[PDB]
């Protein structure tokens, strides 16, 4: 019950559809209401997500 | 790989140490609009 | 451990980089850009950004604090000038078509003669024509004739469908016209072939809304760069639509296009080749009689002939055979060709 309550007290997330992106730990994410964004990868996942 | 506007350091190497810091906090950001009309003796 | 100054600038900028739009460039280390929502900002530009490829119409990288130009971005895989170039060869050269030899010397003197033998023009000081219009009934020989002439050439060739020039980013339309004509100028004197130009040019209407002006400016800039009159280098342009009366008149008037080739009707002469051409790449059995199919039906095109041969191939595969008998052709002649037979004054005119 405390585990679900701490994660509840948290600002949420977004979603971006990526078909392809560049290397060097930076990807091209485009959100729905706005345009494209060159953002950073996270270290808990792989770079190879194209 | 990518480019992201790079160059070999011989022309921007001296530019990239303290001139970037003076173009952030002193240098502001403005926007463009259009002007519909005006008034007399007062803006 | 040696690469340090590049690593710092990889770390100097902000991490959530957004993607911007170049609008105008002032050479005082600041300019005006555009965000994705059409919001525009009086921001600045850095020094490492390699100011050589900054063109109004290019994409850049912006920040969230001051939104200055972080670095120039490439075209991001936008192959809108390289795909339309025909690399390989088209279809058969001149023996594919039949019964259009009235119209062959027109295009041969207009395209091949200015390139292969540019001496007839210099014996009398007469300029070659620039544009050629190919109109007529729809699907007559227009696409088949353009591939016939483009096969017999000794220069590069362009294939433009016309719908791959129209986008909605308010600059992409007339830019790709300049980007193509720069490619055609810098490279060999290619053959511009923009098919279906009636979608972009007709009757020149100007509205107040922002759905139509993106066509008219792209059309107007096309007529500007066609008649730029600076250095064109003998670029031959072939334009073709079906109808001609609902088109742009100032493209018709001389100084622009002086060749208006019409592609009239048929006959029972040109058909028999197209029957043989379409019945060549199949398991044509030795029990089929195409001459009865030719004489009987008296109004059909090659697209009708193609629809016969495909339905003949389908009927042979429904009865689980390899070869095709004459009966599959007979039924295909009676099935497919009954979709348009309407309207004739028979027995009235001898």
């Amino acid at each position: 019950l405390r585990e679900e309550l701490q994660l509840l007290q948290e600002q949420g997330s977004y979603v971006g559809e990526v078909v392809r992106a560049m290397d060097k730990k930076k990807v091209l994410v485009k959100v729905h209401p706005e345009g494209k964004f060159v953002v950073d990868v996270d270290k808990n996942i792989d770079i190879n997500d194209v | 790989e990518s480019d992201t506007g790079l160059a070999p350091p011989a022309l921007w190497d001296l530019a990239a140490d303290k001139q970037t810091l003076q173009s952030e906090q002193p240098l502001q950001v403005a926007r463009c609009t259009k002007i519909i009309n005006a008034d007399s003796e007062d803006p | 451990k040696q690469e340090e100054e590049r690593s710092k600038v990889d770390d100097l900028r902000g991490t959530p980089m957004s993607v911007g739009t170049l609008e105008e460039i002032i050479d005082d280390n600041h300019a005006i850009v555009s965000t994705s929502v059409g919001s525009e900002h009086y921001v600045s530009i850095l020094s490492f950004v390699d100011k050589d490829l900054l063109e109004p119409g290019c994409s850049v990288l912006l920040n969230h604090k001051v939104h200055a130009v972080i670095g120039v971005l490439m075209d991001d895989t936008d192959p809108l000038v390289t795909v339309m170039k025909v690399e390989k060869a088209p279809q058969e050269t001149y023996a594919d078509i039949g019964g259009l030899d009235n119209q062959i010397q027109e295009i041969k003197e207009s395209v091949e003669l200015p390139l292969t033998h540019p001496e007839y023009y210099e014996e009398m000081g007469i300029k070659p024509p620039k544009g050629v219009i190919l109109y007529g009934p729809p699907g007559t020989g227009k696409t088949l004739l353009a591939k016939a002439v483009a096969n017999q050439t000794s220069a590069t060739f362009l294939r433009v469908v016309g719908s791959e020039l129209i986008q909605k980013y308010l600059g992409d339309g007339p830019k790709l016209v300049r980007e193509l004509f720069r490619v055609a100028e810098e490279h060999a004197p290619s053959i511009v072939f923009i098919d279906e130009i009636d979608a972009i040019g007709t009757k020149r209407y100007d509205s107040n809304s922002g759905g139509e002006r993106e066509i008219q400016r792209t059309m107007l800039e096309l007529l500007n760069q066609l008649d730029g009159f600076d250095s064109r280098g003998d670029v031959k342009v072939i334009m073709a639509t079906n109808r001609i009366e609902t088109l742009d008149p100032a493209l018709i008037r001389p100084g622009r296009i002086d060749r208006k080739i019409e592609f009239p009707l048929p006959d029972e002469k040109t058909k028999k080749r197209i029957f043989q051409i379409h019945t060549s790449r199949m398991t044509l059995a030795d029990d089929v009689t195409l001459d009865d199919l030719i004489m009987a039906k008296d109004d059909l095109s090659g697209a009708d002939i193609k629809a016969i041969c495909t339905e003949a191939g389908l009927m042979a595969l429904r009865e689980r055979r390899m070869k095709v008998t004459n009966e599959d052709f007979k039924k295909s002649k009676e099935n497919v060709l009954y979709k348009k037979q309407e309207g004739t004054p028979e027995g009235l005119y001898l």
